[PDB]
Formats: structure tokens, C-alpha cells, sequence
């Protein structure tokens, strides 16, 4: 039994009422379950028999459906409800799951805090440098980071990693790591990190000096 | 009080057998089904099999019949997921799950924390922890040049929770993973409070603890 | 109902088996679940359909996830009660039809095998159940009548005689359209055994030369009337 | 030269085991493949498996894996097809075949005469043979009231070939098959030549021989 | 798996013609096909292997060719003995798969049937039953009408019919109608007749005999 | 018959005027065995012929004169012995078949001469594979999934994986412990180069060329930039010396 689970991406604000759909290749009645996979953790059972709430999950979660289309519902969306939600069939052997449904929380614009970290001296004894620029607790996910070393722009020598939604304030956080060898670090003086984001009236710059 | 404790993460090479365990507790172990559920990276949840302790009533999925062996020792309240001649195509996350019985089938009310089995013929490199040294302040630990996943970073042996952000690891050009864990603390503490980060790379049996400025 | 706004809005309550069960609903007809705790710490959950034509009473295992006995009653008196083992599979399955003809399944094994019986008006048949179909067997001597009821609902009836005298050996053919079992002996038709749609069996004999029928159809009432025909 | 003789037709009931054989002559039995091909009435050819003596490398079809067993006893040049419990759905014709192997696969160059397995819980009754008595004249033998198929019919121990017409069995209203065999001979032989029909209903192991006017 | 679709399904032609059967494959390969022939009553015979190679023991008038997705079996000068059902089979991807078949029919000239009638055997009369058999021998085409006049009175239903396939030599058909009624209904009446209508008949001819 | 066009696999085929009662006739000599046959077009496209050992030989020439298919049979005409499929770019592919119908040997000769010798193929698809390069010979094993070639130097084991789709993937594994002397390696499918890293410092680049060669290129003492030129390896003890 194929299990088409739609939509895939989904954004909504706190207090809204969202509805996920699980479409089964074959029809049945009350033989589907819902799970909530929060990031980093394991799936948690939300709904069993497609209409029965398990004691231990909040009252706002509900689910219904019959035939070939099923539906999970949240009466009042909360920032902790950020997860991926799966639908599982136990009608016909073997068990199956839906493709998944990410649920994103819409939030007011949060301006990021920008921190800059110089490379450790212990790493310089390994012959390479790693400069990190930290963007913390912003919204939305889109943000640009430029790496200026001694007023000179740098491309291709950086890597950026972002977190998932925070389960409390629904913000993101980003880490752009600049990797260059010890030889090029000892030469230039000023290392900067230019940050552009919706919550910034003007690009915020953060710097330090070699040594 | 129902808990499921699973085996630590494992690295293997194509050709090795592998056993992973899961230790149930909190309920009557010999009345509830226990099974294994796979989650291929990027892909969805795949079901492998299930067993009923204790009479060893074992049932497998056709997509896994003959490829895997599921057992359960009711004397120790422990189920096992067992292979032989692992493939690189077996690299995924495996959850021991407790099953509630429906008509000739089950749904899964309890899930283990997951066991990540990486199968590659690549060098297992241990991480290298460097500090990120600095009215709020931020500090962290740069965890560089390790393989394979996963890795765990905690702060002051799990005492620091609020303001901790561990970024998803990114794969570099050298073929080694790297991430950064970051905590944000008030500046009125920096001089009166030390911060230790704790890294556990169970794949390469690496345990480190660092400090800051 | 079948099977014998406020505050924050409706509110409904039901008393079953000397145990009060209460719940909350939305519409103003009675469609809603009825949770309720037992004295033995079991969990009883009663459901009323939207069109008020099907109840669904279920018993649960204290943690309400494992089942004990789900009884699904309908508007036309058709109840389908099931009882469950310690591992989730169906132990017993009794299908009381609209006309009262029960259909009992007992002691089901783990591979889809059990001791089945169809309860008609006046007599009680017996048989077994494999995954393919239900087989109801009525024997008399060397003739063994077999009533194949599939899991899809199709009714087919085969006959087997272990006789050797071609003058006394008995064959039977089947017409799924007429629902009649035509029995033949010595290349001569002897009787029809029609399985009426309303859970009854009718015997009607041909004449001594097998051309056409004689008399009228006989609604069987005792089990020995079937064996009498064999 | 190369010949493949099969077991006679059979009758079973749902739940009974069954083992049918194919006896090989004319070639080196242990250096060619041997398999079993199904042909459902109405439907066409379905492949089941194949075996190579005496490596005994048995190889099945996914639609039949675990539902059937294929073996070979290279001391008697005999291959076998074997069930555990038969379902009525397995009522078909089964050919043992010798196969030439291409890369990991085969095409079947020689075919056995087939074995008609009939799985029904019905009465197994042998036939009853009656004559059909008369420049040309036609005569025959009526083969009436038998179950199950098939019945072979020959004329004068196989010496009478031209003019023979054996009709497809038409199932009667009494559940027993019935057919007629008819032969055409000149009239000047009627009073100077006897004609014998030979009936072989292998499922019931019945052998009859009749005469003419 | 690889599905294999044959075309056409049925096929008529006359002796001396040149027929071609095609095998349309779900996937693409080369020279991994076989061709079989299943005449009525018999087992399949290996005609061609590797999609082009004829096996010794079959006449030179059989040929096969093709690559990729479409393969073709071709008969040079069709003969009545070639009446059979033809299958193709691939051995590139295992499991093996066959085609649904392709029946091959021989168009003949019209032939009027020779008709015979038969009385029930005296050994059958000791069984309380009697069978009267009417025979239509070596006719073409297949469509033919058989009516049972019992003592000039018609009868419906109480007869069964069976037709042969095309004879491998002359490509004709043959039919048999069996009148089955109990011995009581047989002793009563005098005459039993069989009325035949066929495209090769200028007028319906009748065959009969009398009780005793 | 027959004397009053070049063909692959160093073979030669010959009749202009149409044969009687049919289609063009042609003759070809292969391994001192005269093969004759009949085709339709006048280009030279099968050639049957019997062996002195009573085996059967069949030569199939393509319709565009770019590929031959030499087959040898087991005197029944149906059981295979050896099928050699040569092409127009010297790209021959010989195969030998065991007594049950599967493939025991498979020698894949490329257009440049670098062969790919497979020997002793078991029933489940395992074999002793080896690649014959220009000057040196790599060895390894064969799996149903892929062909893996291995080069060992102490603790370092270099694996060259040839996927059955044809993709060449390369991985290095080192059993060394100390991160100062431990050797890790990365692989780029695009550049087809394996970059080795030791003590968090790049040491050398290993390019697996498209014309079946392996060129080494060393990094500087600071791991920053490439140095010198790419030295093509010509002996096996040069790949080991890099590891
Ligand atoms: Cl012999």
C-alpha cells in the first residue's frame, strides 16, 4: 500500500489550525497512526486507530479520516509543535509510512546577534586556521554572510550550517566557518564578518585583529 | 516509566556481521511486541520485522526477509537486530519499537533513541576539539576532522541546557565531518564560571573535554 | 440507538453494563465517543456513528491500547463481536446477521485456522476455517457435503462420495447462478439442495426418471434432514 | 533420442502434499539444466524453477519461491517437483524441461509431455466405455462419466492412425467429463476387420478395451 | 520484471502464404529470445533460439530476426501442419517470461460435412441410460447447426457439442452432438433424427434410425 | 568458388553477382577453418562452419561492418564454449563459459590495450579480477555489485571500485591510529582525482586518468598549492611508494 502524504513543506503562525493529509493507495477504516519526529529525537506516537489520542500528548492534537483520505489536525499551533509528522498504515502486511510532512512555525522578524571567534592557538600548532562567525536567534532563515579578510573579500573557502527551528522561540542560528591555512593567517591583520539580514537596517560587521 | 535503551552507534565495513541490542524496561517485557524500524537518510521510515517475547514468534517484512535476523532474549529483556555481510546500502538509523497488536498487524507506541549504523570502507578518524573563546556572551567548541557520524557534544556534563546550539555537521573537502557547539551565557559570569564541553565520538572511541577563556 | 451546545461547545452520557460512560460530541444527534473506566481497571470506549446506524463498543486493556473485546453492532441487528489474545490477533469472531443466524469462530490458531460453525434456524452446522475460505462439512456414511464460503462472501458447495458402485455412487454439480446443488446418481438426477439467500437450505426431489422435479421445496429444520438427503 | 518422461496425471485435495517426477533419457543427465514450467488453463506459460545436477544448484522464480521445491536424484536421471500443501489455484499443467543456459538464464530446448495436476475435493471416477457401431464408414468409442481429466484414447493398439478424431471432453451436468473418439475406415473392412479402442484414464488407473459391430 | 506482448493474437492465412509474428518487449536487449510452437494436444517445441538461430529438426521455412524491442518470427511457405499457438520468451533478465501466445489459423476452401448417426449400445442399456451421437466429419468452416428431432418432436438443451481443432493435414473441423436421455424416455419412441445445416450444404440433410 | 573487404578482429571476408535462388554469398577464413555463409546485402554482414573436433563455429558480422561476434558451440549447436565480441576500435571482449552455461572468464580488452582480466568466476558472482595497465598490473576480486581493485602498503589499503555501471570510485582506508601519521583521503568524481591528507595537511593528488593511467602530483610542504608536474606511474612499486 503506497502512502502519499501531503503537503511536504508547511508554514503557519502560532494559534493557527493546520491539517495534514495522508492518502492511501487502498481503502480501509480506522487503521492508520500518526507520529511526530522532532529534530534529533525519535518519532513519538500522536494518534492511534486514526481517532484515538494517546494519554501523554496535548489535547490540541486530533485526527480523523476514512476511506482513502486521512487527516491530522492541530487546534492551536504552538512553537514546540515544530517537527515532521508521518502517517503509518497497519491495514495490510507489511507496514508502511508516508513520505513525511515538515511543519514550520511563522514568526515575527528577529534580528540576529553576530559573534566572531578567532582561531585557537592549539590549532595553529596543527598548521591551519578556522574562523567562525555566529548568527544567533534570527528569523527568517535567509541570511547572507560575507568574509572580508583585511578588507579583501573571500569566496569558496567557507561553509555555513544552520540549526532547525528552536522549540521555544522559533528562531534559527547559523555558523559560517572560514578555513584557511596558517601561512595566510599570519600575514594579514584584520579579519571581519559582514552580515546581511531582514532584521538589519544596515549590514552589521564584526572584526578582530591577528594576535 | 517505559524506556527503551539501544546499542551505541556502530561503524563497519562491507563484509562484517553486526548485532545491535535494545534493552526494554518499565513494562512486562514478555507481553508486548518488539520490532525494528529503519530510517534511511533522506528516505522515509522502513519497517524490517517484529518479534513477540516470549515464544519467539518472529515476523518479517518481504523487503527484508532473509536479509536480517531479529531475536529477543526474555531473560534479559533485550531484543536484537542481527546481520551478516553488511552492505553499504544498509547504512541507516534503526529504532527498536514496542508494538501494540491489531488484526495481524501493529502500530508503534514506543520508540528507542536510535542506533546509527554506518557501513563504509573508509578510515575512521577521531575528532579534534578546539575552543571558541570570546549584556550577553557566546562561547563554544569547534569539533573538526572526524568520521563517521554521529557525535555528541554536551556542556558541563549536561548541566548547561538553555542557550546551547549544536550545529548539524557539515562534510568538508577532506572527506571528514565538522560541527560546532555553541552556548550563550551572561558576561557577568565569564570570569566567575568555567565552561567545559564534552565530546563523545563512540565510532572512534574518542572522549574529550575542553575549556575556554 | 442500535445494540439495545455546552459547556465549551454537545454533552452526552451512556450507561452500559451497570457502568456509566460519558463523553462530549459536536453534532446534535448523538454521534460521539463514550469513554469510561471500569472497576477492574479496564477501559471501555463506546462509539456512535454519524448517521446513527452503527455502534462500536470496544474494551481495552488498562492503558487502553491493547484490546479485549470489540463488538461492532449495526442498525439491522447485525453484530460482529470479536475477542482478542495477549498479542493482538483475533481469538473469537461471532457474526450475528440481521436474521439472527450466528456464525461462530472459536479457538483461532496463529496461522489463520479455527473451529467454525454456521448457526441456522433449527440446526447447527460445523466445519473449519483456512485462509482461503470457510468449509462447512456435513457427512453421512461415505458422502461428505462441503460448503465453501470464501473470505470474499462467495458461496460454493462441493460434494464428494467415496463410493465404488457406479450404480450407487453419487455425484453433484453446481450452478452459482441458481444457487442449487444438483445431485446425480447412476447418471440420473435425484434431488436439488438449494441454499437460499436467507440462510436456509431446501431439498426438492426429481422424479424416478430424472426428468423434472416433484413436490415442493422443503425448508430444513433439523440436522438429520440434511443427512437424510445423503 | 533425448526424451523426458513425466509422472502420470494426478488428483489431490486442498491441503495434500504432492510430488511429481520427470525421468530423463538420451543425454548426459548431469550436464544440462532441468526445470518446471506451468501453464494455467486459459492462461499461458509460467516459469517455476530450474536445477542443475549434480551441483544441485536450485534456482526458483519469485512468483514461486518458497511455494515449491525442485530436486534431482542424479542416480536415476530423475527430477522432481514438490509441494507441501496444495491449493485449488495450483490446478494447471506442468512440463519438465531441459534448458540451455545463457548468461545466468536459459531457453528450454526439450519439453516433457506434461503432467495434468487437478486439485479439487471431488469424486474421482473411472470411465465407462461403450462402442459406436456402424465406400466409407465411421465408428468410435463413447467415453462417458469420468473424472477427472485427462483420458488418452488410441485405436487398435496405436496401429490405426489416419481417420482418428478424439474430441475435447465436454463436462456433463453430473460433474463427470464425457467425450467420444471417432475413426474413419472403409466399408469393405467392416466385416473383415475388428477395431479396438484403448482408453487410459491414468488418474484412476483405468484401462478399457472395446469392440465393434 | 520484463513483460512480453505478442501481436497479433489470432491470425488467418492460406497455404503458401508468408506470416510474421512479432514480440514486443517491455525492455531492450539483443539475441536473447526464443520461439516455441504448441500444436493442439502436444507440448511446445523449440523453433528458434538466440532470436535468429534455427534448430535442426524444424524445416528451413522458419526464420526469426529482430533486435532491441521488436522481434519477429516468420514462416516462409505456410503449411496446414503449422496450425498451432506460438510463444516468445526472453532470457536476458531473470526470471524468464513468455508471451500470451499467438494462434495461427489456416484458411481452407469450404467443405460440406459427412454426417453419421449412432444408436445407444446394448451394454449402455443395462445402465438405465441411452446416448445418441451425431457426427459432423471433416467440414469447413467451423459454424454449423445441429438440431435433434426425436420421433419428429424437437428437443432443446438435452444435447452437448464438441468441435475439434484444425486437422494438421487437411485443415478441416469435426463436430459431435450427443443426445442424452434416460432409458425410459428412449424405449417409448421410435425414430431419432439429426438435422444438419452448414455453409457447404445446399439443403439440410437428415440422418435417422429406428428403435430396434 | 571463390576468387573473382577488411573486417574487425583481424579477419577477412569476401561474391558480386547474386547467388542463385537467394541472397548474397560470402566466405571467410578464421584460425585455419573455412567458414561459408549467405547474407542479404553486398557489404559482408553470418558465417557458420564445423570444427575438426566436431564443434560448431558461427561468425556474426554487424550490418555496418563495425563489430564481429565469434561464437563456439559444444557440437549440439546450442551450448556455448567461447564468444569473442570484437569491435572496430580494437575493443574486443572475449568470454569463456563453464559446463553449465554461466561465464567463467571475461577478458575486456580496451581500445588502448589496458585489459581487464577476470578469472575463476564462481556461481554466486565472485571472481579473481585484475587490471593490466601500461607497465604494471593491479589485482583484486569481483563482486556482483562491482569490481574492486586493492593496493596495500603496510596499514594503508587503497581500493579502486569499478561500479557495474562503469563508474570508477576510489577510497583509502588506513589502520593507523596517531592522527599525526594517519592518512585520510578524499575523492572527486568530477576531477577523478584522489586527494590524500595526513596530519590535517594535503600530501599528494592521485589522478586516475580517462586513458587508463594513474598520475601522481605532490603538494607543497605547507599543503597550500600543488607542486611540480603530474608524474604518470609506470610500475606498481610507485603507487605503494605514494601510500
Ligand atoms: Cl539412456
Amino acid at each position: 500500500i503506497q502512502l502519499t502524504q501531503s503537503p511536504s513543506s508547511l508554514s503557519a503562525s502560532v494559534g493557527d489550525r493546520v491539517t495534514i493529509t495522508c492518502r492511501a493507495s487502498q481503502g480501509f477504516s480506522s487503521a492508520l497512526a500518526w507520529y511526530q519526529q522532532k529534530p534529533g529525537k525519535a518519532p513519538k506516537l500522536l494518534i492511534y486507530d486514526a481517532s484515538s489520542l494517546e494519554s501523554g500528548v496535548p489535547s490540541r492534537f486530533s485526527g480523523s479520516g476514512s476511506g482513502t483520505d486521512f487527516t491530522l489536525t492541530i487546534s492551536s499551533l504552538q512553537p514546540e509543535d515544530f517537527a515532521t509528522y508521518y502517517c503509518q498504515q497497519f491495514n495490510s502486511y507489511p507496514l508502511t509510512f508516508g513520505g513525511g510532512t515538515k511543519v514550520e512555525i511563522k514568526r515575527t522578524v528577529a534580528a540576529p546577534s553576530v559573534f566572531i571567534f578567532p582561531p585557537s592557538d592549539e590549532q595553529l600548532k596543527s598548521g591551519t586556521a578556522s574562523v567562525v562567525c555566529l548568527l544567533n536567534n534570527f528569523y527568517p532563515r535567509e541570511a547572507k554572510v560575507q568574509w572580508k579578510v583585511d578588507n579583501a573579500l573571500q569566496s569558496g573557502n567557507s561553509q555555513e550550517s544552520v540549526t532547525e527551528q528552536d522549540s521555544k522561540d522559533s528562531t534559527y542560528s547559523l555558523s559560517s566557518t572560514l578555513t584557511l591555512s596558517k601561512a595566510d593567517y599570519e600575514k594579514h591583520k584584520v579579519y571581519a564578518c559582514e552580515v546581511t539580514h531582514q532584521g538589519l537596517s544596515s549590514p552589521v560587521t564584526k572584526s578582530f585583529n591577528r594576535g | 516509566e517505559v524506556q527503551l535503551v539501544q546499542s551505541g552507534a556502530e561503524v563497519k565495513k562491507p563484509g562484517e556481521s553486526l548485532k545491535i541490542s535494545c534493552q526494554s524496561s518499565g513494562y512486562r517485557f514478555t507481553i508486548y511486541w518488539i520490532g525494528w524500524v529503519r530510517q534511511m537518510p533522506g528516505k522515509g521510515l522502513e519497517w524490517m520485522g517484529i518479534i513477540w517475547p516470549g515464544d519467539s514468534d518472529t515476523r518479517y517484512s518481504p523487503s527484508f526477509q532473509g536479509q536480517v535476523t531479529i531475536s529477543a532474549d526474555k531473560s534479559i529483556s533485550t531484543a536484537y537486530l542481527q546481520w551478516s555481510s553488511l552492505k553499504a546500502s544498509d547504512t541507516a538509523m534503526y529504532y527498536c519499537v514496542r508494538g501494540i497488536g491489531r488484526y495481524s498487524n501493529w502500530f508503534l507506541d514506543y520508540w528507542g533513541q536510535g542506533t546509527l549504523v554506518t557501513v563504509s570502507s573508509a578510515s575512521t578518524k577521531g575528532p579534534s576539539v578546539f575552543p571558541l573563546a570570546p549584556g550577553t556572551a557566546a562561547l563554544g567548541c569547534l569539533v573538526k576532522d572526524y568520521f563517521p557520524e554521529p557525535v555528541t557534544v554536551s556542556w558541563n556534563s549536561g548541566a548547561l541546557t538553555s542557550g546551547v546550539h549544536t550545529f548539524p555537521a557539515v562534510l568538508q573537502s577532506s572527506g571528514l565531518y565538522s560541527l560546532s557547539s555553541v552556548v550563550t551565557v551572561p558576561s557577568s559570569s565569564l570570569g566567575t564560571q568555567t565552561y567545559i564541553c564534552n565530546v563523545n565520538h563512540k565510532p572512534s572511541n574518542t572522549k574529550v573535554d575542553k575549556r575556554v577563556e | 440507538l442500535p445494540g439495545e451546545k455546552n459547556k465549551d461547545g454537545y454533552d452526552l452520557i451512556a450507561t452500559v453494563d451497570k457502568l456509566e460512560l460519558k463523553g462530549t460530541s459536536d453534532k446534535n444527534n448523538g454521534s460521539g465517543v463514550l469513554e469510561g473506566v471500569k472497576a477492574d481497571k479496564s477501559k471501555v470506549k463506546l462509539t456512535i456513528s454519524d448517521d446513527l446506524g452503527q455502534t462500536t463498543l470496544e474494551v481495552f486493556k488498562e492503558d487502553g491500547k491493547t484490546l479485549v473485546s470489540k463488538k461492532v453492532t449495526s442498525k439491522d441487528k447485525s453484530s460482529t463481536e470479536e475477542k482478542f489474545n495477549e498479542k493482538g490477533e483475533v481469538s473469537e469472531k461471532i457474526i450475528t446477521r440481521a436474521d439472527g443466524t450466528r456464525l461462530e469462530y472459536t479457538g483461532i490458531k496463529s496461522d489463520g485456522s479455527g473451529k467454525a460453525k454456521e448457526v441456522l434456524k433449527g440446526y447447527v452446522l460445523e466445519g473449519t476455517l483456512t485462509a482461503e475460505k470457510t468449509t462447512l462439512v456435513v457427512k453421512e456414511g461415505t458422502v461428505t457435503l462441503s460448503k465453501n464460503i470464501s473470505k470474499s462472501g462467495e458461496v460454493s458447495v462441493e460434494l464428494n462420495d467415496t463410493d465404488s458402485s457406479a450404480a450407487t455412487k453419487k455425484t453433484a454439480a453446481w450452478n452459482s447462478g441458481t444457487s442449487t446443488l444438483t445431485i446425480t446418481v447412476n447418471s440420473k438426477k435425484t434431488k436439488d439442495l438449494v441454499f437460499t439467500k436467507e440462510n436456509t437450505i431446501t431439498v426438492q426431489q426429481y422424479d424416478s426418471n430424472g426428468t423434472k422435479l416433484e413436490g415442493s421445496a422443503v425448508e430444513i429444520t433439523k440436522l438429520d434432514e440434511i443427512k437424510n438427503a445423503l
